[PDB]
């Protein structure tokens, strides 16, 4: 609220509006919190916000998932477990056991 | 007419598709309906073979 | 006039006859005049941000006699420019600076002021700026906004037949439509009751606003009826007699006074019978006691000695009631004049299904109608009704709606209030009632004198009224509680509320959009557009087809032919050539006028509506010497429609043969030769075609295209004539003659050109000079041609050598087969520049690094990057090719037992950093021609920002001091001359230092005062070049602006020069479209006797069944262009002389008979003609005018001067076979576009991708694209085939199934051709949501 | 979930479940505080309207989220839509192993096969050709395979191949109608980024050449291979479902050529000569000693297998032309030459392959099809048929007919002005003489155009039906017909103003000749009113079958 204030006279008062770092010298803190402090008062945006061509394309409907994992990868995993378990059967039981254990 | 025919359909999954869902679902859940698929648009909703 | 310069280097043979009368106008003019009214200094109402603050203003607070008035504004000079704004991607705006006194009465007035502080310009919000060509820059982003037509502001009067009730009997309604402020409906009912709506509310009685405008019954009844005057005189019922009232109706009982008896009963009331009563003249008859049953009574009538009221008004009368007041005293009693035919009995049937009695019952009717279920009160009721039509804030028809209005309802003033009064709304009512009693008629939506053409000016004052209005309520809020002194008109207006009511326009709006710029024809005819949709217009889904169709009001306004075909067809169409907009807003057009039985030059134009009565000409006609028509009758539009017309009738004529179509439709040759559908789709794709890497020229044209380039920014235009100085492939530097230059600075025109850039498609925009060192230009000449423009007329493309017949099928539908020739001339090679980007962000894991030190990279890979991490300029690069390094933070990888083992063999260091790198989209190749890094404010700027910020500065000094060295040799070099008048010393004067040569004065003359006027401007260039560097040079230094958390952002410039193969869309103008098939090898190319192959080869088969005749024709004019063309080509190989070469193409210009071209034997015989020829041997420009175009014998005329045949066709042999080919074969030019479809865009792959969170579905997040959409339709046809598994593994495994998509992708590795598909997760997610309801979803038995 | 810049989207559901709590949390602490029945009551109807805004919002108030205007969507509204469920609504699901681009023609293609982009197939077999490259060692393993893709190592172009060979593709196109809207293809690698699809399916796609699109499919599993090859391949379908009739019939360029191939004119190179057999016709032709069409008797031997499942020959001396000998190489066993012995226009060009179908079964049909459009496009290029402006042929006593219908129109116009016929009467009177006008117009140029050709063999003359480029074109069945032809040369049609009357004063000009500033405009309404109506009644359509399919 205290950083909306100065922003209201600032905006007229300086014909453009405050620099980023202006509003930062007339509030108290450490002045470059404004970026940190802005950017979580921010209130989410609806995931249903339609965006373009009326159509039922939704900004939810562009939204990607990172979490899962490829499978052009999943398949080189599942591969190279075979692979090193095929390279530990190639040397001694003893080398085998200790490159397991450590 | 085709459009009145259309409208039954034992399947209540295939009638959600088309009709209006709210009503279709409502009438379905009060008397307990039991799709049995058996049929092709249901069984596309649930992905199994036609 | 009688020929430019550049008209020396090339000219176009025209055919047609018909003189021009009157030369196209600027085609941008809408924009640029628009906008030029929005903001500007009116001293007056006239619209324009002085008529946006004059109504608003003054704002007074709630009656604390503390009054904000307005002074005056201005607009600050842009904080960019045009270039600087578009590269950095801020808006081109101004700062609006407006004065501002704010007035203080004492209090407990009268009204005095206690002190009155004046603020200096306080400034509300930056408004953007339209370009010098009609366009605005939002973010970086060349947009226009296209005029809107809509539904002009006044009162209409329609039907609705038909469809209602299904009885017939039709139904009149009226309809009163304010440019702001809740609309006022009036309609009838199968009943014949009059009804009223406000907006789109619940239906009310008509007269229930008559009571709230203050009106009892009694006088209701007085408006709207006549009155019927029965008299008691002796005893036992007079009646006065107009004899004209028994028209329409027959006698009830016997008629008769003044001792005749006129009619009987039972005898109709004809002219005749009323003849005798006018001519006999009687005013009074005896009428029976009966006859009064039915008549309602006018007025009320009492008791004089009871006091009680024997009948209120409007109360059908009977026998005994006539008793009841008989015996009171009455001699007369008024009652109604009612017909059912001619004065209809509406209104008073409407009063007895009035619920209201007085003016607040009415008032709390309306306003429990518009406001229901709460409340009524008076205040209120009041409040609200004097609100919605009556009040001048909340609602306004302004000019045009008042003018229309007015002259709707037959009156004088074309110009009144702007608020509605008891006399308007009366009135307007008077109007329907008559409508329906059957004089008078209801007017059409379609109509285009009801339409009106709105434009970015309009458009733009009405949403800072709305600015304006939000402002408002805030002023009078703050100056409530106001302290004396130390507020001031700063402390009150924000800028943020008025900032954001513009910006939020022309940054989305339906009616602000993206430039179409592949093409100077796409521009200039997207910035001539209309559009009936958007806000306060109607929608494809509402509007039928009545409003879309084409209307006879449309001839010379909207183009018939150019509107899109789709969703909206009729909803957009395209302006006119010659249609302007009209004083009051309507679209008028040229026409010349017809006095007596002459043809004035004299141009005047008409709007939709004055140009109804007058009879017009035909734009073809022919007429002679003094201009009189030649035949007796003509062929003329008058009222709708066109028949035969004599001689001397028509009062005007048509301006031009072109006038009836578009810019886009005017360019199309031998248009009245094509189908309409396929004109249509010819004018559509014109706009389509990318500019080519070599300008070429059209081979058979129109005309147009010279003006079109011209008007279009896309070239650059001389400002005032002179000779060149300088021309370098980057600047332009001309000297100006005396006669246009002014007096003092001297000066010189630089023209500073465009290079290669981004254009809004993606193609590339580029200048180069079309002047040589040393030449004479005139005013008003092409300096420099744009993209796609050769010499000063329109090239989209290079006409080429076609041959229409079947080839081995490779051409089947519409395909295209075109020789290897074409692409090895790379004359359809099109260059392409993207911009793409690397942004470095703030995550919560820590900042983004554009160092060039990347995890598992090699050698190969860093070589192209600098120290830096930034691509060199100039790198060739391809697909993988990293532009921008840029790496984020990812801790504590978490890796795995497995490769952990691998780490531990191998030994490498897994980063704490993941690689964001930007790199090279896969296929796409091309040149680096530019980089742009923008910084954060504080972070520190990297060493190769600093090197560009460095090198921009050093720049920006190089350009500047140009400027200053010519500009100031330029002025010297007057001075020098100034010297030599009056005091000429030649060789001595040059010698001394330039510097001092301004101590010497002269004799007294206006000579002395010269040189003091160079002086002032010198300095003052001096001083200006001064400040202009400094502020460039800040403008380099200032950190740009960022979005939050964005730390800094590299923009790479990749150029990429593509040129043509299967798959790309090809059309000439007519209709035809194709896709090139095959590239064909010259050896296989058809060849006729010389030897000479053809680039393409069409299909007949498409000419027939698509009616484009004129693609026929432009072919084979075209081919007898070329033969001009070939034999010019032999003729400077011969060297022949400038005799010889003069002969031939005078021949050649003339073409046996009358035509309007003229001709030399002006021009200087060797260097001017010999430089001409040089400019045609290429071809013969030819220009075919829309409908005064070539002929058939003209065409074979110039085929004899050509050597060819008349037919056009020839003989071509196969150039596999070498044997003949049976039957002769048409072959030609024709002008062939390449629209931007590209193959190498549609083209799209993906095996696996991304995939979207919300739904567990291929999606592209990398630009490598999300797999084809499999529809309902698409199931359907599998569904038709017996194809269950296909279908299954359609919608479960290749798409939805998260779980069998990998557990399948290891199969197909494997060598396991399988699905195990289990359930999609569409489906067990829409479980999730019924079972999220209080409905429980199971899956049973087993 | 996170965007770039820091900032968080989430779905309207949480606004809306966030709600419930709270009023309900309120409820419960003002229950402990014994508030008074006034309060609670108001709160317990903030509770009642705020779960009813989350089950399904829009019933009562229709509550909006925070900031935006727009109301939040709840859960009866993610279920809901157009139409219902978009879970299997239009449209319909993103899939993965597909494609698509712009498409060209490739009539080298056999019937059953299709030219594909290289750089489409690499990216959509991905998979396979991991899989395929270590099975037989190219790759030491799925990495390096990848790797080796990625780099486009040539040696992988050659498994590709083998990949590709025996692997059918599905194709599609964008306004699906029938099941013939996709059909199965064998890949045939092919430089280049478009799309080449045998003429022959051009007519059951509709699918011009001017810039349409098609999506490819890559049939995974096993039984989509088997699906695909043999129940969607192009081959198994070659007759539309809804009619037993070929839909593979051979369209314009390929039945221009038979139709100029099989037809006779009177005097020509070879006439009257006799030949053994059709090689020897052809060597003829080839060598440029006959010409294609010329009345010729040749030994030739048709099969008919009237017999019992047994093929019977005869040989005879057929009277026929040179096209007709040397088209019989291509008529497979036991059709007769009667069929080919005909001018073979495209209506029995297509009764041909019918024929051949309903007699020798599907494979020879197949074989067959192929063969006529080969012949077809080879030939027709041979013929050199073109369009010139004189190839359209103006009636010479057109101005005459318009100064007859002229005159009609001036007598029933004083008729009019002396009252003799009413003015309804009147417009009837000389929309109709106009009318009859346009008939006479037509059925001139129709017969001038037709059998004009006047040519002499020994004698004077003769005359033949027409060899004038236009007319062959209408003639065969390839483009055109007598309504688009006669807007080419006689006047065409009297136009209709939007009302829906039609205008008296005809457009007495043609394409030939100019139309002037009237005609023209005066046309544009057939345009405009054409687009919009098909543009609509293809919108129509589409409804109808999906109550169609809905139905049934
Ligand atoms: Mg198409």
């Amino acid at each position: 609220n205290k950083l909306n204030r100065i922003s209201r006279q600032m905006l007229q008062e300086m014909g453009r509006e405050p620099t980023p770092e202006e509003l930062a010298e007339r509030m108290l803190m450490p002045e470059d919190k404004i970026r940190k402090v802005l950017k979580i008062a921010k209130e989410p945006i609806s995931m249903e916000t339609p965006i373009g061509d009326d159509e039922d394309s939704h900004l939810g409907d562009f939204i990607e998932d990172t979490t899962l994992e490829l499978p052009l990868d999943s398949a080189t995993t599942e591969s190279l477990r075979a692979a090193t378990h095929d390279v530990l059967a190639g040397l001694t039981a003893r080398e085998a056991k200790v490159l397991r254990m450590r | 007419g085709i459009t009145k025919a259309s409208l039954a359909t034992e399947s209540f999954i295939s009638a959600a598709s088309f009709q209006e869902t709210t009503r279709v679902l409502t009438e379905a859940a009060v008397a307990g309906k039991r799709d049995e698929l058996r049929g092709l648009k249901e069984n596309v909703i649930v992905g199994r073979l036609i | 006039m009688v020929y430019s310069y550049t008209e020396k280097k090339r000219i176009r043979k025209d055919f047609g006859k018909r003189p021009q009368v009157l030369d196209v106008p600027y085609l941008l003019s809408i924009q640029l005049d628009s906008f030029q009214k929005f903001i500007e200094q009116d001293p007056e109402g006239q619209y324009g941000l002085e008529a946006a603050f004059r109504s608003v203003f003054p704002i007074q607070s709630y009656s604390g006699n503390s009054e904000l008035q307005y002074v005056s504004y201005r607009l600050g000079e842009p904080v960019f420019d045009v270039q600087e704004c578009q590269i950095r991607g801020v808006t081109y705006s101004a700062p609006l600076r407006v004065k501002l006194r704010l007035v203080i009465y004492e209090r407990e007035a009268p009204e005095g002021t206690v002190k009155d502080i004046k603020e200096q310009e306080v400034y509300m919000g930056e408004i953007p700026l339209m370009t010098d060509n009609g366009t605005f820059v939002i973010n970086g982003t060349e947009r226009v906004i296209v005029s809107q037509l809509h539904r002009s502001p006044g009162v209409f009067f329609d039907s609705d037949k038909g469809k209602t009730h299904s009885s017939g009997k039709v139904l009149y309604n009226a309809r009163i439509i304010p440019y702001r402020g809740s609309w006022l409906d009036f309609e009838f009912d199968p009943k014949d009751n009059l009804f009223v709506r406000i907006d789109r509310r619940r239906k009310l009685p008509a007269t229930i606003i008559l009571r709230a405008l203050n009106y009892t019954t009694e006088q209701i009844l007085d408006l709207f009826f006549e009155k019927v005057i029965f008299e008691i005189r002796d005893n036992k019922l007079q009646m006065e007699l107009v004899p004209e009232r028994l028209r329409g109706e027959t006698a009830s009982f016997d008629i008769e006074a003044n001792g005749k008896v006129y009619v009987e009963k039972g005898r109709r009331i004809t002219a005749r019978h009323i003849r005798q009563l006018e001519k006999d003249d009687v005013k009074l008859i005896e009428v029976p006691v009966e006859y009064i049953a039915g008549k309602v009574v006018a007025k009320d009538y009492i008791d004089e000695s009871t006091g009680e009221l024997i009948c209120a008004a409007n109360m059908e009368l009977s026998l005994d009631l006539l008793a009841k007041l008989s015996q009171s005293g009455h001699k007369r009693i008024e009652t109604l004049f009612t017909n059912d035919l001619d004065h209809g009995p509406y209104i008073s049937e409407t009063l007895r299904v009035d619920p209201t009695n007085d003016r607040l019952s009415a008032l709390v009717e309306i306003y429990r109608m518009m406001r229901p279920g709460e409340p009524p009160t008076r205040e209120a009721a009041e409040s609200l009704f004097e609100n919605l039509f009556f009040s001048e804030d909340r609602y306004d028809l302004s000019a045009v709606g008042r003018m229309k209005f007015n002259r709707s309802l037959l009156r004088e003033e074309i110009e009144g209030s702007g608020i509605l009064s008891k006399d308007d709304i009366i009135d307007v009512m008077k109007k329907l009632i008559d409508i329906r009693n059957g004089k008078g008629e209801v007017d059409d939506i379609d109509h285009l004198g009801n339409r009106r053409i709105r434009s970015v000016g309009e458009m733009a004052e009405n949403q800072f009224r709305v600015g304006l209005v939000r402002v408002e309520r805030a002023v009078k809020e703050r100056l409530s509680l106001g302290d004396l002194d130390t507020l001031m008109p700063q402390d009150m207006i924000n800028a943020k509320p008025i900032s954001a009511a513009v910006k939020e326009f022309f940054g989305s709006s339906q009616l602000s959009q993206f430039m179409d710029q592949n093409n100077p024809l796409s521009e200039i005819t997207h910035k001539r557009r209309i559009l009936a949709l958007g806000p306060g217009g109607l929608t494809r889904e509402r509007a039928g087809f009545e409003v879309r169709d084409v209307h006879p009001t449309h001839y010379g306004r909207v183009c018939p032919i150019e509107t899109p075909e789709g969703p909206n067809i009729g909803l957009i169409n395209s302006l006119s050539v010659y249609a302007q907009t009209n004083e009051y807003g309507f679209l008028e057009t040229p026409y010349r006028k017809v006095t007596d039985g002459v043809v004035t030059d004299e141009i005047h134009y008409l709007s939709a509506i004055e140009e109804g009565n007058y009879v017009i000409a035909q734009a073809n006609s022919n007429l002679d010497e003094e201009g009189h028509f030649v035949e007796d009758l003509v062929t003329c539009r008058s009222k709708g429609e066109s028949s035969l017309f004599s001689r001397d009738q028509v009062d005007y004529m048509d301006v031009s043969t072109q006038q009836v179509v578009s810019v886009g439709a005017s360019l199309i040759p031998f248009l009245e030769h094509d189908d309409a559908n396929r004109a249509l789709m010819g004018a559509n794709m014109q706009r389509q075609a990318v500019p080519t890497l070599r300008a070429d020229k059209p081979l058979v044209g129109t005309g147009m295209e010279r003006a079109v380039a011209v008007d279009s920014g896309v070239t650059a235009v001389a400002k005032r004539g002179g000779v060149v100085q300088y021309v370098d492939a980057s600047r332009i530097v001309i000297k100006v003659n005396e006669d246009e230059m002014y007096p003092g600075e001297a000066g010189i025109d630089i023209y500073n050109l465009t290079k290669y850039t981004r254009s809004n498609q993606n193609t590339c925009i580029n200048q180069m000079p079309c002047v040589s060192l040393g030449e004479p230009v005139e005013r008003g000449d092409v300096l420099a041609d744009g993209p796609s423009t050769d010499l000063g007329e329109l090239a989209l493309g290079q006409n080429m050598r076609v041959a229409f017949m079947p080839w081995n099928g490779y051409n089947f539908e519409d395909s295209i087969l075109v020789s290897e020739r074409v692409v090895q001339e790379d004359r359809f090679t099109t260059i392409h520049i993207q911009e793409l980007a690397c942004v470095s962000r703030d995550t919560k894991l820590g900042p983004e690094e554009i160092t060039a030190d990347i995890p598992n990279v090699g050698e190969a890979a860093l070589s192209k990057l600098d120290e830096s991490g930034i691509v060199y300029i100039g790198a060739e690069v391809t697909g993988g090719d990293i532009l921008v390094g840029k790496v984020t933070p990812k801790g504590e990888t978490q890796l795995t037992p497995e490769e952990k083992l691998l780490r531990a063999i191998f030994g490498e260091k897994a980063s704490d950093v993941k690689d964001s790198s930007l790199r090279v989209p896969n296929g796409v190749s091309g040149t680096v021609i530019d980089v742009q890094v923008f910084t954060r404010d504080g972070v520190e700027k990297d060493k190769r920002a600093l090197e560009i910020e460095e090198m921009q500065l050093k720049q920006a000094k190089k350009d500047l001091s140009e400027e200053l060295q010519i500009l100031e040799a330029g002025l010297f070099s007057r001075i020098r001359a100034v010297l030599v008048a009056g005091g000429v010393e030649a060789e001595k004067l040059d010698k001394l230092p330039r510097d001092r040569w301004l101590e010497l004065g002269l004799t007294d003359e206006e000579k002395q005062n010269q040189l003091e006027q160079l002086a002032e401007q010198y300095d003052e260039l001096k001083h200006e070049f001064e400040k202009k560097l400094e502020a460039k040079r800040r403008k380099i230094t200032q950190g740009d602006d960022l979005a939050p958390g964005v730390l800094k952002i590299v923009k790479v410039y990749l150029a990429v020069k593509r040129r043509i193969q299967p798959g790309d869309k090809m059309a000439g103008r007519h209709g035809n479209k194709g896709v090139i098939s095959k590239i064909n090898p010259i050896e296989d190319m058809p060849y006729d006797e010389n030897g000479t192959p053809v680039d393409i080869v069409l299909n007949p088969l498409g000419v027939p069944s698509r009616m484009n005749i004129g693609q026929i024709l432009e072919t084979h004019l075209g081919m007898a262009a070329k033969g001009i063309g070939d034999k010019i080509n032999a003729m400077l190989k011969q060297q022949q002389e400038v005799a010889k070469l003069r002969e031939f193409i005078q021949r050649a210009y003339d073409l046996g008979a009358d035509v309007r071209q003229k001709v030399d034997l002006s021009t200087f015989s060797d260097e001017e003609v010999m430089r001409l020829a040089e400019n045609l041997r290429k071809g013969m420009p030819i220009a075919t005018p829309v409908f005064d175009g070539a002929k058939e014998a003209e065409i074979k005329e110039l085929l004899k001067l050509g050597d060819l045949p008349t037919s056009g066709q020839i003989r071509l042999y196969d150039g596999r076979t070498g044997e003949q080919f049976e039957r002769p074969v048409t072959v030609g030019y024709m002008y062939m576009l390449k629209l931007n479809h590209l193959v190498d865009d549609k083209m799209h792959a993906r095996s696996t991708g991304s995939y979207s969170l919300v739904t567990q579905q291929p999606l592209g997040g990398k630009a490598q694209f999300g797999g084809q959409r499999f529809g309902e339709m698409e199931v359907w046809a599998l569904e038709a085939y017996g194809a269950a598994y296909t279908l299954q593994e359609m919608l479960t495994v290749k798409s939805d199934d998260v779980n069998g998509r990998t557990k399948m992708y290891k199969n197909i590795v494997d060598g396991n051709h399988q699905m195990e598909p289990g359930m999609p997760e569409s489906f067990n997610v829409l479980l999730k949501e019924i079972r999220s309801l209080g409905i429980n979803i199971e899956l049973e038995d087993e | 979930v996170p965007l770039d810049g820091g900032r968080f989207a989430t779905s309207d559901l949480n606004d809306l479940y966030r709600r419930v709590i709270n009023r309900n949390n309120r409820l419960k602490r003002l229950l402990d505080l014994a508030a008074p029945d006034i309060i609670v009551r108001n709160e317990k109807r903030m509770l009642q309207e705020a779960v009813d805004a989350l089950l399904d919002n829009g019933r009562r108030g229709r509550a909006i989220t925070g900031s935006n205007k727009r109301p939040l969507k709840s859960l009866a509204d993610m279920i809901k839509g157009k139409q219902g469920r978009f879970r299997q609504n239009l449209l319909g699901k993103r899939v993965d192993y597909s494609g698509r681009s712009v498409i060209t023609v490739g009539p080298y293609l056999r019937l059953h096969q299709c030219g594909l982009p290289k750089k489409m197939a690499l990216e959509l077999f991905k998979p396979f050709i991991y899989g395929k490259l270590e099975l037989r060692g190219l790759a030491t393993t799925i990495k390096a395979a990848k790797k080796m893709v990625e780099r486009e190592e040539a040696v992988v172009w050659d498994i590709l191949d083998e990949v590709i060979r025996e692997h059918p593709v599905l194709l599609n196109r964008a306004p699906t109608l029938h099941r013939l809207g996709i059909q199965a293809f064998e890949p045939v690698l092919i430089e280049g980024k478009a799309i080449q699809l045998h003429p022959l399916v051009c007519a059951a796609y509709n699918a011009d050449f001017d810039g349409d699109q098609m999506a490819v499919h890559v049939p995974l599993t096993l039984e989509a291979q088997l699906e695909a090859r043999a129940l969607m391949m192009s081959t198994n379908n070659i007759l539309s479902p809804a009619n037993g009739e070929p839909i593979i019939v051979p369209s314009q360029d390929v039945v221009l050529g038979l139709y100029y191939m099989t037809r006779d004119c009177v005097n020509a190179k070879g006439e009257g000569m006799v030949l053994t057999g059709p090689k020897e016709a052809e060597r003829l032709y080839r060598s440029g000693l006959a010409s294609l069409h010329a009345r010729v008797k040749v030994r030739i031997t048709e099969y008919e297998k009237d017999a019992n499942g047994e093929l019977v020959a005869k040989t005879s001396l057929k009277d026929t032309t040179v096209g007709r000998a040397i088209l019989w190489m291509i008529v497979p066993k036991g059709l007769p030459y009667s069929i080919v012995n005909q001018a073979l226009g495209k209506k029995a060009i297509s009764k041909m392959l019918n024929t051949c179908y309903r007699i020798l079964g599907l494979k020879p049909t197949v074989i067959f099809a192929d063969q006529i459009m080969y012949t077809g496009f080879a030939y027709a290029a041979r013929s050199g048929a073109s369009v010139g402006i004189d190839d359209m042929v103006i009636p010479e006593k057109k101005h005459e007919i318009i100064s007859e219908a002229e005159a009609e129109v001036a007598e029933i116009q004083e008729q009019f002005q002396s009252g003799l016929v009413t003015a309804g009467e009147r417009y009837n009177k000389v929309i109709d003489i106009w009318a009859a006008a346009n008939d006479r117009v037509s059925k001139a140029m129709m017969d001038n155009l037709q059998t004009e050709t006047v040519i002499n063999r020994d004698g004077q003359e003769e005359k033949q039906v027409s060899f004038n480029s236009i007319y062959m074109m209408a003639d065969s069945g390839a483009r055109g017909s007598a309504a688009q032809i006669r807007q080419l040369a006689g006047m065409r049609g009297l136009m209709a103003k939007p009302d829906g009357s039609i205008i008296e004063t005809p457009i007495t000009a043609n394409f030939r000749e100019g139309l002037n500033v009237l005609q023209y405009f005066i046309s544009t309404h057939g345009a405009r009113k054409g687009l919009a109506d098909t543009a609509l009644k293809t919108a129509n359509s589409g409804y109808l079958t999906r109550r169609l399919v809905d139905v049934a």
